[PDB]
């Protein structure tokens, strides 16, 4: 699906230019769990922002499902961003005056599916994550990880093509983060939906199939895992990070 | 450095609050115009029943009582919005006197620079107000006027006196300020509150429906019923906001379950928690708006039906009480080349029994049913009907009478003669009028009997209830001509003005009700502007108090063009609920008061509500225009 | 620097009297980052009012730089607070009709100071906080993070020693809060200044080293970090807060 070809961005404030993206080649097929990580002042965040439609492009070509995006219109870009490309944010971004059901079912109002198909799909989506008990509780009495799980459920409603995750496990303990990662892996294995995550935690990258070690806008190859044990892959990633 | 800060603050405040300056200018101009109108010696040509020079004196007091309240209230939100600005100065370190001086040095300019334009605009409106008044009433021409320095003195004194109250309030707020001050599920009592809020209004409407022509009729008893209705309709309106819109909104919300849309999220999140907080200002706005609309419509009904009431009061174009004046009038008209069709008809006053024809109660009497005074005429005089023996036909319509004095079908009517009683029966009711209101008591229609029966009725002539003149000498007129000179001749005929003319009776009522028209219309326009400005100012807080919801909605995929529609349909309800309640109050108030101010309705009521809504929609549009700015800057 | 001994606040409006504070023992040295956690209903605002000398104390002794607060009168108290205290608030309360440079320099222009040293101080502060680029802009075209950094810079124009700070990350997202906390972190390693912080979210307190808990006054224990890697420390704070 995703096809990045030498996408490059230059940071300019009309007086100084400091390019951060110099040479990108990403090959992503339908149905994998990849991760982007490396350093702390690199262009990985900018890479994720330019891969999606949240930020513009400077020099490069990106194709998602065959569609052209680099020279695509603004209104059509917004329509595409609303129709596909579900997002999971670092923070909760949950409305306080509504409930869980309204919060995770509102983005389905634009495409009218009546009061039958939406209500049938909400149960299916929310029972996989095990939040069906939380159908009328306002998002101020529930725990921490349940809000993130509701956000993921909202991102998983309309069956999008590509899901971009920007540091999901950032403000959670070990148990909640592990449970959320396991649920995301189960959802990936159930329905074919590509998931891309940017994280700083080796445990988060352990659940992934591929990882890219960005280095100030370079490649430094990548891992493949495949027929490899979870723990052994964890030590391999730890060694690779220790090399850096 | 202080001067730059003061200038910048003045420039910023001249842009956020401009409706305030507009309202100040409008109020000052209207007050100056009214005072100049009152003190000028030119309104002496407009007089029907009241002097006029004293009505303006009363109308110039309520305007001040409204404007002062508006200013003293709307200059409190302005000082409350500066709450997180005095603490910073106190942290930096300033005496309270410096803060007071800084705050006052801007208000002085922003107030006097508008007061000096409001007075200068009184000249352009002083003559136009006279033109409007002279067009509503009938008068010939001409209006010159002069400076009327008394008006300037009075206006300056009043609008400088208000500023001292403003300043003392601001000083009290500054001193009262703290040292720094810088750091749900439904209940069951609200169930009863929401039930009562609708029950009281509905029962008030139902009771007000049967006020006139009902089971109770007494001058000392209708006062209590009126007070009860006017208390119920107010208590219900007050309870309708503080715990009755929440019920309706909760019922609506618990009807869709899950799936919703951004068109309803903003409304269902804001209306319930915002309309409850302000549930004393909206009550006042709705009540005063209903009171103004009802009074204007009730005056315009009478102004519309005066031309028909005058024609109904007198059967012909001229009426006389003595033969001498009638023959003098016709002698004068003889050489005036204005031929007249003069017909005379004697009237024999008599009383009968109409107890059996009552469809209601003896309380609806307006006179003893068995001994009610009526008028009797023969049949040869009438050129439209030819009655027979044992038949009595009524005349006239009297739309008020049909609502009170309801008549049954045929029956038996007893003639209360001196020593005899000949019974007849009720044939039917005509529509035209045959006898002026002088000889028919209040409004009781005259009866028509057979010529043969009248041949003995006039012979009897019971001399107990006979009036001074048992004749209806009346001089009609030919086809359309110069009736103005005929009216002038009639006026010069009666030096003691002891006769009746159609034109005079129409003009008197027209002028008397046009004066009230002008006063109430202007005093209602002022309140409309005031209420619109207050509501627009109150709507400014929601913009700044809802930004950390637009900044989140725009990060989910929505665009400004999709939020603006929800904003529009939220502002629609927010600005429309009080207007709808006021319209309902006015409609159910007028419908219990017609058939008493004259004839036709549904002509003025819509013609007033349409204008009111058209002049009320502007602030609703401006609120959305303001929301667009904060929406654009949400990101 | 400051010493808190039997810090108590009095009440007694009409009949009921509230004893929110029942004596505290807080020992804070010079030049370290201290955070005070807690929970809703703990009266942290009253504690801030008592320690900041804004609200007149009722019982106990408070010493600011070796000087008892009660030893001076009201005007002398205000002068001492101006000379040795700053403030950072949850909101962005600023003069909308004043430029960033003037808004920062406003507290300094009162005490009859020449323009040259004021400009030098502004240059130093802006270069340290990295907000010099917004030297002549307006607060109506500036994001939340830069506004909060401008407020913080205003709080350092006349060097405090016991500067207080309420929750800065109340109306900030993850990135802006992280940047502001990082900048305040390198500002501590400079000239010593107590930066007492009263936030309740563990993410903000993860950058601290003297986390203190309040249940009645000090019922729960305290953490010191020292050799941790900012992640094990955060997990420990999360666990010990979940114990409650
Ligand atoms: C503003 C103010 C001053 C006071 C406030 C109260 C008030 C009265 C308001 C006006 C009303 C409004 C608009 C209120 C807004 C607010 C609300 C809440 C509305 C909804 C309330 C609600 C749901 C119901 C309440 C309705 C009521 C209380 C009245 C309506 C009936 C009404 C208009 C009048 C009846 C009361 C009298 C004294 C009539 C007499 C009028 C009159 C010329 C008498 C003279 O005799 P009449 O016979 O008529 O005339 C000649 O008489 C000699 C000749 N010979 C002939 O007989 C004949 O030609």
């Amino acid at each position: 699906i995703l096809e990045a070809n030498k996408i490059r961005k230059s940071y300019g404030n009309k007086l100084n230019k400091q390019e951060v993206l110099k040479g990108i080649d990403i090959h992503i097929e339908k149905g994998e769990f990849v991760s982007i990580m490396g350093a702390s002042g690199s262009g990985k965040t900018t890479l994720l922002n330019v891969l999606s439609s949240i930020d513009q492009v400077s020099h490069g070509t990106i194709h998602i499902n065959g569609n052209d995006m680099t020279a695509m219109k603004e209104k059509q870009l917004a329509e595409f961003r609303k129709q596909h490309l579900g997002f999971i944010f670092q923070d909760y971004n949950l409305l306080d005056t509504l409930t869980v059901k309204e919060n995770i079912l509102l983005p389905l109002s634009i495409t009218k599916l009546s009061k039958k198909e939406a209500n049938r799909k909400f149960e299916e989506v929310a029972k996989e994550l095990g939040i069906y008990e939380l159908r009328d509780k306002y998002p101020n009495e529930i725990s921490g990880g349940q809000k993130q799980r509701t956000s993921a459920g909202r991102a998983f409603i309309h069956d999008p093509s590509i899901i971009f995750a920007d540091e999901p496990t950032g403000a959670l303990d070990s148990k909640s983060a592990s449970d959320l990662l396991n649920k995301l892996s189960q959802l990936n294995q159930k329905r074919n939906a590509t998931i891309i995550m940017v994280t700083h935690d080796p445990v988060a990258a352990s659940y992934c199939g591929r990882v890219i070690f960005i280095k100030d806008g370079q490649m430094y190859t990548q891992l493949n895992k495949g027929g490899q044990d979870r723990q052994t892959f964890f030590q391999d990633i730890m060694k690779t990070q220790g090399v850096l | 450095n202080i001067n730059q800060l003061i200038l910048r603050n003045l420039k910023k405040n001249l842009r956020n609050y401009y409706l305030y300056v507009f309202a100040l200018i409008f109020s000052v101009a209207l007050y100056f115009a009214f005072v100049t109108l009152q003190y000028d010696p030119a309104i002496n040509e407009v007089k029907a029943s009241i002097k006029g020079a004293a009505a303006i004196k009363t109308a110039s007091i309520l305007l001040v009582a409204v404007v002062a309240i508006f200013i003293l209230y709307a200059n409190t939100i302005f000082i409350k919005r500066r709450s997180k600005e005095i603490g910073l100065f106190q942290l930096i370190g300033m005496t309270k006197h410096k803060i007071f001086r800084i705050l006052s040095a801007e208000n002085v300019m922003l107030y006097f620079g508008s007061l000096a334009i409001g007075v200068a605009a009184g000249f352009s409106i002083s003559k136009l107000v006279l033109m409007i008044l002279f067009k509503i009433v009938d008068v010939k021409a001409d209006a010159k006027l002069h400076f009327s320095e008394q008006a300037l003195v009075q206006t300056v004194i009043v609008f400088c006196g208000i500023y001292l109250l403003i300043m003392i309030m601001n000083y009290t707020f500054i001193k009262k300020q703290s040292i720094l001050s810088l750091f749900k599920k439904i209940s069951f009592f609200q169930m009863l509150i929401g039930a009562l809020g609708i029950v009281l209004i509905l029962t008030g409407y139902y009771v007000s429906s049967e006020l006139f022509g009902g089971k109770f009729k007494t001058i000392n008893e209708l006062f209590v019923a009126m007070s009860f209705i006017l208390g119920s309709v107010i208590i219900g309106t007050f309870l309708f906001y503080k715990g009755s819109v929440t019920f309706i909104s909760n019922i609506i919300r618990k009807s869709k379950g899950g799936y919703l849309n951004i068109s309803e999220v903003l409304s269902l999140s804001s209306i319930m928690f915002r309309m409850k907080s302000n549930a004393l200002l909206l009550t006042i706005i709705t009540t005063v708006s209903a009171l103004a609309i009802g009074l204007l419509s009730l005056a315009y009904i009478s102004y519309y039906s005066s031309e028909k009431t005058a024609e109904q009061n007198v059967a012909a174009d001229f009426s006389f009480m003595n033969e001498k004046d009638a023959k003098l009038f016709e002698n004068k008209l003889r050489e005036s080349n204005i031929s007249f069709v003069k017909k005379a008809t004697p009237v024999l006053q008599a009383n009968v029994d109409i107890a059996n024809i009552m469809d209601g109660t003896p309380k609806e009497m307006q006179g003893d049913p068995g001994n009610m005074q009526l008028a009797v005429v023969s049949d040869k005089d009438v050129k439209g009907v030819d009655v027979a023996a044992g038949e009595a036909v009524f005349s006239g319509y009297t739309d008020l009478l049909q609502k009170i004095m309801v008549f049954k079908d045929s029956g038996v009517i007893k003639v209360k003669s001196k020593h005899e009683t000949q019974p007849l029966k009720y044939k039917g009711l005509r529509e035209e009028f045959l006898v002026s209101y002088t000889f028919t008591s209040g409004g009781m229609p005259a009866v028509i009997v057979d010529d043969s029966l009248f041949k003995q009725l006039d012979k009897d002539k019971d001399p107990r209830i006979q009036l001074a003149q048992s004749t209806f000498i009346g001089v009609n007129v030919k086809h359309d001509d110069q009736m103005e000179k005929a009216n002038e001749l009639f006026q010069q005929v009666n030096k003691k003005n002891e006769h009746l003319s159609r034109l005079d009776t129409s003009a008197a009522q027209k002028s008397l009700f046009g004066m009230v028209m002008f006063i109430v219309g202007f005093l209602g326009l002022t309140f409309l502007i005031t209420s619109g400005c207050i509501l627009y100012f109150k709507q400014m807080g929601e913009s700044e108090d809802e930004k950390p919801s637009y900044t989140i909605l725009r990060k989910l995929g929505f665009t400004q063009g999709d939020l603006i529609k929800g904003i529009r349909i939220k502002q629609m309800y927010n600005f429309g609920i009080p207007l709808v309640v006021g319209l309902f109050h006015s409609y159910f108030a007028v419908q219990s008061g017609w058939f008493l101010f004259g004839s036709e309705v549904w002509a003025p009521m819509i013609m007033v509500m349409v204008l009111y809504t058209a002049l009320y929609s502007i602030f609703g549009f401006l609120s959305v225009l303001y929301y667009k700015k904060v929406i654009k800057s949400s990101l």
